[PDB]
């Protein structure tokens, strides 16, 4: 399933037999690289306890045979795989879900003229900050503190400047365009 | 005096059939009912329960029109209306006292109703004036 | 077998419809696996896939107190399902749990899906008792 | 309802008619002083949105006709009254709940001897940090950053030290004792 | 004259008589508001001295009868009028020059979908940072630390999203466009 | 000799022959581990000079044949062994003293109920911060920035809670008790 | 009495009758402006207690009939009058002492040549930091964090530089000289 | 050539043939140790561009066949060797200049009396802070944050104090004197 | 009418000699002259140029007293004074319009002067009334 | 050779002085290498050193349009310089560019230096045509 | 020896008491080693231990100008001490400086301790001149 | 005139015995006495010293009642009282002038007293009118 940065999101799991709900010992995990398992929180007989690290970012609640892991507000770190382990007595089941967080792309265009050897070469810059897969290309990678990815491409234009000029930025299926039309001079 | 025989086994049977026909699930619903922890006296317990059962029947037990269970619920509602004359008024202070919120399976709720009608039936047969009793004390204890 | 044409009777659909109507209406939603229409639209292959899921749901989901009218209805349907097995040909094991989604819906809506399954299956069997010999490997493979 | 500092707690409300759940427009509020109403969050058709101030501290979720307001971790600020307003069309119902937060009292005793004019006067100190109502007493108020309350009392003992000596600390119905038995030297 | 942010720029003045160069007492000034005159630096007999405030930002040098005031790196503060006073004995001449600094506009577009009551309202944002006169408009003001000006406009789109959508940003005669084409999901 | 945290304290040394006082070249040392000797200060003919590190914390003064090392205010670092070297011509004597600093114990009791799997297990905590030898025990180690030692012990009580419950804290010969009497509920 | 900055110093008082020492209740004071009396510390029966403000800066100790007030390290603040009050029963005697702190003067000389209109004017600077009374003079006031006083004087010399040049700095009776002899270039 | 700390200074280079000026591709370098070359800035056809590191500290301008490298304000780091490379087509010339920065010496005198074993030894201190070559000597090295060099010498005087006493400080050819005349006592 | 022959080749020769005798250097000087980019009309270009040439001659072309070139400059100055009567006044608005600052070699400046006198000479010979022309438009275009 | 006495004529000094006067007066300053008087004061050795620098300056600095009167003057002077080479004896190559400084001055001032050189050289040659056989290794070495 | 009974005479106690009275009263306190009563209470063993400490104190502490009456008194007492050595039996060397404390007191108080020693010792010797043959290894060992 | 023989050797002997009987120690006491550095004139030195010796004798030299030294101190005190008539008054300004605080051994203090009595004795024997001398100058010098 998929959700945007900051938004509330809910991953789900359930017990096959519809008769049982509270009886199930549910426990959620955040899958770091190497299929590592970090305990998020546990639930049993409607007694919930989230590990302090995830307290306030994650919560668990139930309805019938269904178990919900609620991310209060998604940030980039959360993108990845999550695992739900449900146990009844000796029997236990593992169900897996993949949460994709997305940051709406931010395309930005800005230009500058060369300062040497002359002032004839105008270089325009197209910059897209998105997640998880930003992409910029002119028509004919840095990591931010928020955890997103910024990428930019530059284009040089010798006089006469063949304007207008267009750059395509996109984030997987998301897409947007930028066009430099005219200089000051 | 007719209160002695107002409740018939036809009603308890239709009620039990209704119960058995329900699918067993985990999902829990919320409803107000008598707290046993604060009110243990059988007579006063049932006395208090009666009105809560009226409300639950009215607003909770919903079935598709003209279904056997829908008609069952109709019969039971009528029965409740006739039973109104067998319970005496106590006080308005106590309404919403001795009452808690329950989060349980529909089956458990219907079981509570069944127990009510059954025990109410028995006590009425023993003494049709049993529910004239003053329960202000039993209620105030809560 | 040619008898597949008439294996399903209106008596089964009747006990089924009765079962549906007798259920109390609530807000509570349950989780269950069923065929994703978005990825599988072919009527024949849709039903073929649905059949086994219906078997499982009937077995583990539709639970009633022992010896209850609805309990017996479910028994009849389970038996019916067992007899119908011989009318569906095996495809592949790869595809089981493919073209399949998680549903969070009211019990009534689930039961409606079941009813719809038996109804359309009944019709198609009457039209051509060999309809479900079809190879749906492609239709199943289309799912992602 | 009542809960201890830090614990997860759930207040509840519901719709009278059991038939309906998602259809109800639910909205929870924090009753500040002056019967002020602060919007915590809203829910409708299983679409939940918590106001940014309370984001991460509160959450809302549903099951059938029942609506839950979950405090992820209770802090002293949360103690007070909460209100749930549930709306269907023109009709609306209001339910009120009271959350009492509690901080388990922390009693602490420690002593020091006078440095002038002599070392004969032993002064013991009894300190209780609790919430909402701490109380300390010898058997013969500051506000903390956590929002709790600390209060303390001192007792002077001239030689000979009439030990042991006992102080009683308590938080309403909760209660605990501290006893100074002997000094290091005498 | 005109120059872009950060670039090296040279304003010029000269003595009418070509015979003389070093002999002239040259002095440059920054015309603050109210026709105020702030001394930048002085030159005489090839002895130059820039006032400490402008030291490193401005320099003066000579060639023959010509006198150059060099801004090492232009920042927004420098935009305005400059004055050169040249003196020989009792006689003095004044020349005035106007330096226009420009910051190449920076247009940026980014969107977010509503979180309540549903996820159907897509709001796009168009932002332009330029100098001296930024302007943004949808086709249906803050001051920065650099001294530039940022201005932005927002557009709400209910489903169905009538994309693509275009915003026009411009800095006087300079101009550029931003177009949101498609969302991630739809 | 012994003294409490913050208090003024005086270690003493002397010259055997009572005739002499000022003539003696006195010098005090603080004994770090390994019998290492750190010079505190020197005295001769009533001319005193404390090394700058110890200036303000230590002082030296004299009376007759007696020499006093005065700690203005004792802190935990000062606990240890001190050495006085007294020299007359070629002859020299070393006398040794042991200063024990003490921090009055601070006993503290506080409880919490389990959050999982139920709220039936009440765990009480007894904490004693003292020096040099804190000790806690229930009846049937961390170092602080001040240099003292904190130690604590926990006790779990399943329902029904067998209250009251008592913990004994003590600092060598010093001793104090804590009793949890009743919960809120 | 007098002492230099940082040094250990001892003011003294005593009891007339030589028989008594510990019995006397001694107490020392700092005389702030307005004849104010600030308690430094007390002593009785060889039990000493310095007030926390002065703790570590002052100490009291005894020998026979003599009582010593020891300043561990003198700083400028300490300069002033101190008072010792000694009490036996109802009778009490007061002794007064005056501690003058001194900071050895620090004379410093350094020069720079004019940068405009030419490099012909050499200006030398003479700077003295002392206490309590610094004074600087050429032979033709700021307060420091240490509590000392800095004062300085400047002298301009047009070419030809009439070197050497001498400045006299002094702190009351203390005195020292600084002489600029030659520049680097000339 | 030579200049003082903070002052404006100009190093020069030129093209041998007087006919040409703008045509020459000039480029200046700051010579770090090991004859390493750090690019300061470039000039061609009166188009100048200083590298950002040196921007504001250095500038380049021209007059006829002459090329000037202007240090706006000299600091100690600037002391060293600079190199000018001038290129016309295939031919190129390298000219070298040495800029000596100087910090006017700062002589300072101050005294203290011994605190042990007596107060009879008066030690005076003479301190000179200069650049590049400070020197102090009594008549009968630390580096500062500004990049200058401080050096000091001490002289002990037993009673009777043989005053006055004189110290000579100097910075290569620059020179200055300090004389301690009398103590307070 | 005498304007036709006011400028003689003796003047252009003395001017060219003056030019050739100057040493070639890199050093550039600053002076005001007609901007070709804004004013291309030959007649109006020369018309505007005339006054600027007067000023440059007066204040720029300096030689040691009684040197051949000093006398050359004198002759040219006189020539300029006699030429005053051949150019008609236009407007005062336009003075300092169509004019830019030039930073060039002395040789290039003297070349500009030469071109002026040469072309002016030719056009005068063709039509001695050529410079009565109204150039307000050509000037305003700048 | 004894002819060195009269190699330089007033005709050369005349064309030179004319060249000077014909130059336009300006503020612009140019850079060139010449003898530093501060380090080299001996008249004879000063001129000897100056001679070669004058050769170079004449060659690369004093540029005029081809076939111009001044151009021809410079040619005459260059020829004269070539003939004078035989009147100066070689000293050492170490010292070339020693006792030499960079000058930033007006063209007129440069030309004045040249004129002064030829004048004083002319006089001294007339006094003693063997004056420039002198060994100036010491005078040159004195420079630092 | 039996003579230990009468070795100490009232003449010694007399010169001692005189010495005490002749001392000027002051506040000044001195430091000296003596028997800690808190750790050693047994009269016999207390005195036995005290004896040697008294020897040392007499030798190094009680200093007077040569040939002074008190100087001679101290000489007599020192001689007396030397003669008494034969009346005390050796115990162990481990215990010397054990049961011993540092005292900071007035000279008068020290002299009082000395006087008390000689007095009680005198009495006990008169009672039993063999009293100080006692083994005090235990009493000494008790000290910590 | 009797001042000549007021002080006897019986007094100096008792004083010296008193001195010798004191135990030698390191402990130092504080007392006011004449500063030799500021007052060197023998006569005026002794003259000033006399009164300070009176005070020291009174408050400092303490012995147990009826001890030989106690009686010695009594004799000396009486002697001091009789001596009062042999010293003439100077000025009250000078009291506490030429006087310093001394921190020395008791023995050194007693030595100072001895020296006083001895030299005072000698000078009185030489000239019993010696201490009528005016010492205002010697005192003011301090
Ligand atoms: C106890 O819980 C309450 C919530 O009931 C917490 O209050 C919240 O505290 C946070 C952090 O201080 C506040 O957010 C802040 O907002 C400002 C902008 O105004 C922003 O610049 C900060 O970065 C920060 O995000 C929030 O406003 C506040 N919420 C409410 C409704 O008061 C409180 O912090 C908790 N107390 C403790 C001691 O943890």
């Amino acid at each position: 399933v998929t959700a945007f940065l900051g938004e509330r999101v809910t991953l789900t799991s359930y017990w096959r037999r519809v008769s049982l709900g509270p009886e199930i010992e549910v426990s959620w995990f955040k899958l770091g690289p190497g299929e590592e398992q970090v305990l998020i929180g546990r639930m049993h007989h409607d007694v919930i306890f989230i590990e302090w690290p995830f307290r306030g970012f994650f919560d668990i609640h139930r309805s019938a045979n269904t178990f919900f892991l609620v991310v209060t507000a998604a940030n980039i770190s959360h993108d990845g795989n999550y695992l739900c382990r449900m146990k009844l007595g000796e029997t236990e089941v593992t169900k897996q879900e993949h949460l994709s967080v997305v940051k709406p792309l931010t395309l930005s265009v800005h230009s500058e003229r060369s300062q040497f050897p002359d002032f004839s070469v105008l270089t325009v810059t197209c910059t897209v900050n998105a997640f998880p897969h930003p992409h910029v290309q002119w028509l004919m990678v840095m990591k931010e503190k928020d955890g997103s990815l910024s990428v930019a491409v530059d284009l040089s234009l010798p006089k006469p400047w063949h304007l207008p000029v267009t750059c395509v930025g996109k984030n997987d299926k998301e897409e947007a365009h930028g066009v430099y039309v005219s200089g000051y001079l | 005096e007719h209160c002695s025989h107002m409740i018939g086994n036809g009603h308890l049977k239709v009620l039990q059939q209704l119960i058995d026909s329900q699918m067993e699930t985990s999902c829990q619903i919320a409803f107000e009912f008598v707290d046993q922890e604060q009110l243990d006296d059988p007579v006063c317990y049932l006395k208090k329960a009666f009105f809560l059962v009226q409300d639950i029947i009215d607003e909770t037990m919903r079935f598709k029109d003209n279904t056997p269970n829908a008609n069952a619920t109709e019969r039971l509602q009528e029965l409740s209306n006739n039973l109104n004359s067998c319970f005496t008024k106590d006080y308005e202070e106590q309404n919403k006292a001795c009452v808690r919120t329950f989060h349980e399976t529909p089956l458990q709720l219907l079981e509570k109703i069944k127990n009510f009608f059954n025990e109410t039936k028995n006590l009425l047969e023993k003494d049709w004036n049993i529910f004239t009793k003053n329960c202000n004390n039993s209620f105030a204890k809560c």
